[PDB]
């Protein structure tokens, strides 16, 4: 716990500014560098900072640095979903080799886009290589709007994914649903 | 630029060998071990030619840099619990570390669960194209055992990424067995014409060339499952 990320858990507007805490308790370290990780990938290095410095900044991405509290935070300003990922925070002391990079838990951010005049709708679609073979989809629902989870053993909902059609700037929700019986309908859910 | 063998399943019990490399001659190297939902953690560390030192985790694991250029892992003895995403990392001039793809290593008790993936694809529902004017393509691949599984979808035999959404992570339907699904969502207007041709593939990485398998059974290699369709109304 000797580099800790909060919150474990962030969700934002995209435009808004995305703010990820961490916090130390060793005197020691003096350089925190912020590296980024989207999913199926490697981490790479953001942005970092050293603790005589007060404040790091890259582009929409910035660091402030409070030597006194031993804390620091990134600051994603106008974050955009493609920068949706999960953040993590190193640190270390001597920043010369052998620096042994301490490593936060990480903080997975969410940028959900702003869609005007949302239909949110649910279409049941079929397998015609497979007959009685039921699928259930939800779409254009707003951004807020949780998607309920359930566990009825063989029934299965996927997570809310985001979609980018590249015709007329407009982004889409969308969410799955099946079931191992023959029969059963997607409008009750 | 790091680079390392991408998917790799092996049985429980025998050797398993991981190798990284890099290009640009700079000194510390290191291996870093990753559970799919969580925690990033240190196995290794390797400062030059033959100067290793343990991670946070060295049990079970050992490693090997007869070169600057290049790092492996080597596992004596594979086990269950070692079942992640590796990562070779490195760091020149101590001011940023660098990571490679990562290999995804599988360790399984029995082989003979090993089993491709089954891929479904579904056509959109009338009353999207009625009421929404649009048509969603849906792909379901299930029966497979590794998370080995790569969904991509190919319209007349070009792979798009625009108005593609796929599952994150594959859903552990039953003890031995995932399943995973993903979209494809296109207008009424080119789903409407029939010289258009849709394919949902599913690139499953299984056993290599030197593997043993029964001769009753079809084994379970590195292979491509994918279901198509055509425009219609």
């Amino acid at each position: 716990q000797q580099v800790r990320q909060s919150p474990q858990s962030l969700t934002v507007w995209e435009g808004e500014t995305a703010i990820l805490n961490c916090s130390y308790e060793n005197s020691a370290f003096d350089y925190f560098p912020w590296y980024q990780q989207f999913p199926g990938e490697g981490p790479a290095l953001l942005i970092s900072i050293l603790s005589v410095s007060n404040k790091k900044e890259d582009g929409r991405f910035t660091i402030f640095f409070n030597k006194r509290e031993k804390k620091l935070s990134l600051h994603i300003a106008d974050s955009q979903p493609g920068d949706s990922a999960t953040y993590f925070c190193a640190a270390s002391a001597s920043f010369g080799d052998n620096s042994k990079l301490i490593w936060g838990l990480g903080t997975s951010l969410v940028v959900n886009p702003n869609i005007q005049n949302p239909e949110p709708a649910v279409y049941q679609l079929k397998d015609p290589r497979s007959q009685d073979s039921t699928l259930c989809l939800f779409t254009d629902f707003d951004s807020q709007i949780n998607v309920p989870k359930t566990m009825e053993s063989g029934t299965f909902i996927t997570d809310k994914c985001v979609l980018d059609m590249k015709a007329m700037d407009s982004k889409s929700n969308g969410a799955i649903a099946w079931s191992n019986q023959t029969s059963f309908t997607c409008q009750d859910i | 630029v790091t680079q390392m063998p991408r998917y790799l399943i092996k049985r429980m019990g025998e050797n398993v060998l991981l190798e990284c490399g890099q290009d640009m001659s700079h000194e510390t190297m290191y291996w870093y071990r990753q559970d799919p939902g969580l925690g990033l953690q240190l196995i290794y560390i390797s400062y030059d030619v033959d100067s290793n030192s343990e991670g946070d985790i060295p049990k079970g694991y050992r490693v090997s840099r007869k070169k600057r250029e290049h790092f492996s892992l080597i596992l004596d003895s594979a086990k269950t619990n070692q079942t992640s995403v590796y990562f070779c990392a490195s760091s020149l001039g101590h001011t940023e570390v660098f990571f490679g793809k990562g290999t995804r290593l599988t360790v399984v008790e029995d082989l003979r669960n090993v089993t491709p993936p089954k891929v479904s694809l579904f056509e959109p529902s009338k009353a999207e194209i009625a009421n929404k004017q649009k048509a969603t393509l849906v792909c379901l691949a299930r029966g497979f055992f590794p998370d080995h599984v790569e969904l991509s979808w190919w319209v007349n035999g070009k792979e798009v990424h625009s108005g593609v959404c796929t599952d994150p992570q594959a859903y552990k339907e039953s003890n031995y067995s995932y399943a995973l699904s993903s979209r494809l969502r296109v207008s009424a207007t080119f789903w409407h014409n029939p010289r258009n041709h849709f394919r949902c593939q599913v690139q499953f990485h299984g056993l290599s060339e030197e593997d043993k398998w029964p001769e009753g059974s079809p084994k379970p290699v590195t292979q491509n499952i994918s279901a198509e369709a055509w425009g219609r109304a």
